[PDB]
């Protein structure tokens, strides 16, 4: 019998040619993987308890390609939908874990590369907006975006890309793969920009819910027959805020919850 | 762009029953969807939601459990089946498009596409 190494499954999205069909596609499946056999809640999809969740579960893979032809693999967390790390090449890069448990668990992400690198800081936004020198909300999403991002980090290798500019392409993935996948609401504003063929940077009612996901997580699985103990404050897309007391209204906004 | 066109309307007695369809042209394209209703001299009121690709629901408290939406893509239509019809329920129906829907999908004023109504009447009493 052979033994082969341990794989975790790839889900493809490519901005060549990209519609709203073929982005559509991509983060039904990115949700499909994220959510298999999970619990659902109130209707929402929970992700899996990063407490005893076995390793060869722990992540899923986003291999994206552009009209360049270049191709960088991300890693995703399934307890987060966030990403932990990309490969590119023969390089593999990780942001600083927040614990030992995790800093093991990235041990496990493309052992096929010769060269690991573990960036020093993490991947939250705040951060990764001070490296590159500019908040969510001036930084423009769409497909261009993307295309871009995907050529940055692949030439993070070569030396032709610095680091603000890194992460300033993390930010731009981040937004359209991990915060789409978490929220039907962002899905339908990325989806947008690809209809018109546009780019534009989020508004404050994107922030505000990407902000927002563990309180909304929380909430919802802390309700009373879906009656929120206390109301969520949102803001709407001109900045002003709107209080959410009950489930029923996160219902279309959201499409999967941390564990609470 | 897209284009709405809702049908189904008509006058049934009370406890009647309607579908309506909103036929999106020349395709629903993963559009969200909302209902809407407005009678003479009164506000437009959001009545129901649905996404465009988790097809998850949204219903206004006067409405629940009577009132179930529904997208047939391959058809490039959302349902709205209407039972146990009341006389309250009298009113023009529109639907309207977004993408995504507005936070809280009654807000009427950030739809982008509106279709032209469909007239429901409910008579005040039963037939006979
Ligand atoms: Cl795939
Ligand atoms: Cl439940
Ligand atoms: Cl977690
Ligand atoms: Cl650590
Ligand atoms: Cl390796
Ligand atoms: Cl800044
Ligand atoms: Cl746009
Ligand atoms: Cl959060
Ligand atoms: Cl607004
Ligand atoms: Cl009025
Ligand atoms: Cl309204």
């Amino acid at each position: 019998a052979m033994i082969f190494p341990k794989q975790y499954p790839i889900i493809n999205f490519t901005t060549a040619g990209a519609t709203v069909q073929s982005y559509t596609n991509f983060i039904r499946a990115v949700r499909g993987r994220l959510t298999t056999g999970a619990d659902v809640r109130h209707e929402i999809p929970v992700l899996p308890n990063r407490v005893g969740l076995p390793i060869n579960q722990r992540f899923i893979l986003v291999e994206l390609s552009n009209h360049a032809e270049l191709s960088v693999t991300l890693a995703l967390d399934v307890t987060n939908a966030y990403v932990v790390g990309y490969r590119a090449g023969n390089s593999a890069y990780f942001f600083h874990p927040d614990n030992q448990e995790d800093a093991e668990a990235i041990t496990h992400l493309f052992t096929d590369v010769q060269n690991r690198y573990t960036f020093a800081f993490g991947g939250n936004y705040d951060r990764l907006e001070q490296l590159a020198g500019n908040l969510r909300e001036n930084i423009e999403l769409g497909n261009g975006p993307l295309e871009e991002a995907i050529s940055a980090l692949y030439y993070y290798s070569t030396g032709g890309t610095q680091l603000p500019t890194l992460a300033r392409s993390f930010i731009i993935c981040i937004q359209m793969i991990s915060e789409a996948a978490r929220f039907q609401y962002i899905e339908g504003e990325m989806r947008t920009r690809i209809r018109y063929n546009r780019r534009s940077a989020p508004d404050p009612s994107v922030i505000t819910l990407e902000n927002s996901w563990g309180r909304l997580s929380t909430a919802i699985q802390e309700s009373n027959q879906g009656a929120f103990a206390s109301p969520i404050q949102l803001q709407r897309r001109n900045g002003s805020k709107f209080s959410v007391y009950d489930v029923s209204i996160l219902i279309p906004i959201i499409a999967l919850m941390v564990y609470r | 762009q897209v284009q709405l066109a809702e049908s189904g309307g008509g006058l049934v007695q009370p406890g009647g029953s309607l579908r309506l369809s909103c036929v999106a042209s020349p395709s629903l394209d993963y559009y969200g969807i909302g209902w809407f209703r407005q009678a003479p001299g009164k506000e437009r009121e959001g009545v129901s939601c649905i996404t465009g690709s988790e097809g998850s629901t949204y219903y206004a408290d006067s409405v629940k459990g009577r009132f179930t939406i529904s997208r047939d893509n391959a058809k490039n239509t959302v349902f709205l089946q209407m039972d146990s019809l009341k006389p309250e329920d009298t009113a023009v129906y529109y639907c309207a498009a977004a993408d995504p829907l507005p936070l809280v999908c009654t807000w009427g004023d950030e739809y982008d596409y509106w279709g032209q109504g469909t007239q429901v009447t409910v008579s005040s009493e039963p037939k006979t």
